[PDB]
RNA sequence: ACGGAAACCUUGAUUCUAACGCUACUUCUAAAUAA
């Protein structure tokens, strides 16, 4: 009925480091490593909301669909209602707004004795016949680097008897993200994240989320 | 959906996973039966408050030190400094870290670094364990360890990297087996569990160990590390749940192919599922030795360090340790000359 | 002064199919994160009761708060266009009107 | 006096690297794998000089200087029974240490970092190997 | 002699583009992804020259020259068992470094920027990929 | 004691919706011959 906005605010802590990617537009003169996406001003690593939204949608598409989902526009009611759908007039604008995650504990990381906020992992491949190695370099955000994760969920008139299902979907999306890796070569041990201090606060309108915060802490 | 396994790794022998860097002789001091590895930034900071920057520059810029101007302890003693606390870390003296003595001229001119994260603590990357697991699975499967694993359509034989399908293929469902096996990396396991082992080679034709000037930083024996292996598909789930009984089969093939020719008192015994991690373990532990035999030898036929027959056995030296297993007292090695099989470890995999 | 070389960055993204997992790339243009823009909004008072002008002030404040909590134009569902209004204040440029309480509530509510 | 000015450091890179040593076949002796850590430190220090002032950037500059004086003496390439030390000759010809000595504020620090970028760029221009 | 005059730079860009290297299949080895950074830097310098004097744009021209030199030798393509440098031959044939050296006032800067725009337009006209 | 005097081409309208810079990859192999 009434309009409200619930802001899920968390801290993404990198258990392992994170290689989001991007192209060599901020790459240093002489560096041959694959760069990580960086702020154009501070050059600190960031987690773009596009990667979070894409990985969360792909993970939830294997749980809340029970269909084929050849394309993103074919997703179910429960997912297109939150993440949006370009081929449905009722779900063109989703109720979930993701935000870019920026570094927050740079001071703490410096107090921990860190020379640079990004590291260069050397990593090779071995031929199984000739035993000849071909090394390369991958740039990753360092471990124990927290980012501010802000997600905004609107509660309009259509958000009757569906807010709890949306909360469940958001919770299990974060759970699946913790169970999986954020963007990168996470099949070798990258991108492992953990969401800390996960709480929901009504930033606009009137809504009681006292039953949501305890249930957030109880599982996630 | 996802099956998560815990892999507990217990090193039975020193394990080295380098990063390309090397401590030169002017970065560590051998004294008080320990190897101190000072941080050069803090070293410079406390020798600019003591006004010895210029002679330090002359000590490090120097291109050809003869015998003793190559050691940092020589600089420390020449200029009368006794303030050895500039960050860093210390490695307890093994005893067996090197032939000759750690003093005098030759000693240890280079120490291969262990892989360390941005905070300076060591860890085992998940890609190293994944490479070992991939070698185990490929070498124990007749559809992957066959004649199709070589690519003779070229100048020299090389591995058929597309024998196991990978990558996105146009108009085809995803068929990547090893994207499902998501091996994570360890946690920082502190700098107190490292030693300075040296590479020795044992030739079956000569029957004596030959030391080599290749010194490494390796994890001490009897070190417990924990990895998480997340699997998403049923095929890779069956493969990982069979990682034990596949490691045993791979080790049985390896023992009947290579390790049987060497004296049984050098080859170690297994408490848990065998595995070979890190550098210096040998080429056969990193290859499909059923197919790579003949090709790998021919790669080195025209070099000075010729590979003769199937090669030599890599046997480092680290202190003997005995485990009070609930069966008796199991010594790690069967020889009194303190000869570990470098790069060996054991593991147990559960389904937590 | 912050050493920037371009006022617009290029964000590289990709889209991967759910069946074949092929990454079709793309690149789009973004404004720099910490850019500021001069925002001027002029409100006119004619035949409007004190209750009406107060209601309009409340609606303007709620509009600015909603713009802060939502995204300005673009692909804001993926972390775009998040704006915040700094040094927000109201000064009567024409006529005589008291905006002391309006400025106080503009600084409080923001 | 100063060795680096905003009008000549680019041209100074030309004279610094054109006189580097070379094998008999004509290829260069220095490779990017030897000066990788120095370039990373210079890039990070230039990146941090934008936001953070110079009164707490002195230790990073001292670390960069000691790293230069380490990598110059450490790296060596032996060709045809003849040893050579390419990073030391790069530092000697490019006057890297003397430029590091004159770094006193943000502007000269950024000029030195851009000089390092010029040196590596032009080294890649004339066939340097990674 | 001036290498870029107001009545020949488009023709020079044509001649340069038509003279670039090619493989067996008749495709350009240079791609716009390799020269994207240079194009962005040239565009930013162009729209900064409209309202800002040249005496405080020397750093931007210096960086632009450094980037051209770097990207000339950074990227290469392995074809027919030999390595090609596309941006290097583009710079050598188009005399980019020679136009950069002669940049002295605002008009020469803007002329060089327009020459680069003509070069990319013509490169895309003759089948240059992305 | 001007075919002249009076007349705003003005009112509202987000260049917006969907999209993981993704895929496989152990910083690793070789120790001959002489003594």
């Amino acid at each position: 009925m009434t309009f409200a906005k619930i802001k899920f605010s968390a801290q993404i802590r990198l258990e392992t480091g994170l290689h989001i990617g991007g192209s060599d537009a901020f790459a240093a003169i002489g560096a041959i490593d694959s760069p990580v996406i960086k702020d154009p001003i501070t050059n600190l690593p960031i987690i773009p909301g596009s990667s979070l939204k894409g990985k969360m949608r792909t993970l939830l598409a294997k749980v809340y669909n029970e269909k084929v989902a050849e394309k993103p526009s074919d997703d179910s009611d429960i997912l297109s209602r939150l993440f949006g759908n370009s081929k449905d007039k009722r779900f063109k604008m989703g109720r979930l707004i993701f935000r870019d995650a920026f570094l927050s504990n740079a001071d703490e990381l410096d107090s921990l004795g860190v020379r640079s906020y990004t590291e260069v992992k050397f990593e090779n491949t071995i031929d199984r016949i000739t035993a000849e190695a071909n090394p390369r370099q991958i740039e990753r955000a360092i471990r124990n680097s927290t980012f501010d994760f802000e997600l905004i969920y609107e509660i309009t008139d259509e958000n009757e008897n569906q807010v709890e299902e949306d909360f469940k979907v958001i919770r299990d999306g974060l759970k699946l993200l913790e169970l999986d890796y954020l963007g990168g070569s996470g099949s070798r041990g990258y991108g492992k994240v953990a969401f800390e201090n996960l709480k929901a606060t009504t930033v606009f309108g009137n809504y009681d989320v006292k039953t949501l915060n305890e249930l957030l802490t109880a599982v996630v | 959906d996802y099956r998560t396994f815990k892999l507990s790794l217990l090193t039975l022998a020193p394990i080295h996973i380098g990063n390309g860097e090397k401590y030169t002789s002017r970065e560590f001091i051998y004294e008080n039966k320990k190897f101190y590895f000072p941080d050069m930034g803090k070293f410079y900071n406390k020798m600019v408050e003591k006004r010895l920057a210029e002679k330090f520059e002359a000590f490090l810029i120097q291109t050809r030190p003869n015998a003793r101007n190559n050691r940092l302890i020589s600089f420390l003693n020449d200029n009368r400094i006794a303030e050895r606390s500039f960050g860093g870390y210390s490695i307890s003296e093994t005893g067996l870290e090197s032939d000759r003595n750690p003093n005098s001229a030759g000693a240890i001119n280079e120490v291969n670094k262990f892989i360390r994260d941005a905070f300076g603590n060591p860890y085992i990357p998940g890609s190293s364990l994944k490479g070992a697991i991939r070698t185990i699975l490929m070498n124990t499967t007749p559809k992957w360890n066959n004649e199709n694993a070589v690519n003779d359509f070229g100048r020299f034989p090389k591995e058929n990297k597309n024998l196991i399908p990978w990558g996105p293929k146009k108009g085809k469902e995803y068929d990547d087996l090893f994207n499902a096996i998501r091996v994570s990396d360890s946690k920082p396991f502190d700098n107190k569990r490292l030693i300075l082992v040296q590479k020795w080679d044992y030739s079956a034709k000569t029957n004596k160990a030959k030391p080599l000037p290749l010194y490494r930083e390796s994890i001490s024996p009897l070190t417990k590390i924990e990895f998480e292996i997340t699997t998403t598909t049923d095929e890779a789930g069956r493969l990982i749940e069979e990682l034990g009984k596949r490691a045993q089969a791979f080790y049985k093939d390896y023992k009947a192919f290579f390790l049987s020719e060497f004296p049984d008192d050098k080859i170690q015994a297994n408490l848990q599922y065998p595995i070979y991690l890190g550098a210096g373990s040998g080429a056969w532990t990193k290859t499909l030795f059923k197919q790579a035999d003949g090709i790998l030898q021919r790669r080195y036929s025209r070099m000075k360090t010729k590979m003769v027959k199937k090669g030599v056995l890599k046997l480092t030296k680290a202190p003997l340790k005995i485990v009070k297993i609930p069966s008796g007292n199991h010594s790690l090695i069967k020889n009194h000359e303190s000869f570990y099989e470098m790069g060996k470890a054991n593991f147990m995999i559960k389904e937590i | 002064s912050l050493g920037v070389r371009s006022y617009t960055e290029v964000k590289f993204e990709n889209t991967i199919d759910r069946i074949t997992a092929e990454a079709n790339p793309r690149q789009i243009e973004r404004a720099i994160r910490n850019s500021t823009f001069d925002f001027e909004l002029i409100y006119e008072i004619t035949d409007e009761n004190e209750n009406q002008v107060e209601e309009d002030f409340k609606v303007i404040r709620d509009g600015l708060k909603l713009l802060e909590l939502d995204y300005l134009g673009g692909s804001g569902s993926r972390g775009y266009g998040k704006v915040a209004f700094e040094n927000l204040k109201a000064t009567t440029v024409f006529g005589n009107y008291d905006v002391k309480t309006l400025n106080e509530l503009l600084t409080a509510e923001v | 006096m100063a060795i680096l000015t905003d009008e000549n450091y680019v041209d100074k890179a030309e004279r610094a690297i054109s006189l580097l040593e070379k094998d008999n076949k004509g290829n260069y002796l220095l490779t990017t794998s030897q000066i990788r850590k120095l370039l990373s430190l210079c890039s990070s220090l230039y990146d941090r000089s934008k936001e953070r002032k110079f009164d707490e950037l002195i230790n990073d500059v001292s670390y960069l200087r000691v790293q230069f004086v380490y990598q110059s003496g450490r790296n060596s390439v032996r060709v045809n029974r003849q040893t050579f030390f390419p990073v030391k000759d790069l530092v000697e010809k490019g006057q890297i240490l003397e430029a590091l000595k004159e770094i006193k504020d943000r502007e000269t620090l950024q000029r030195f970092c851009r000089y390092m970028e010029a040196l590596v760029a032009y080294f890649k221009f004339y066939g340097g190997k990674d």
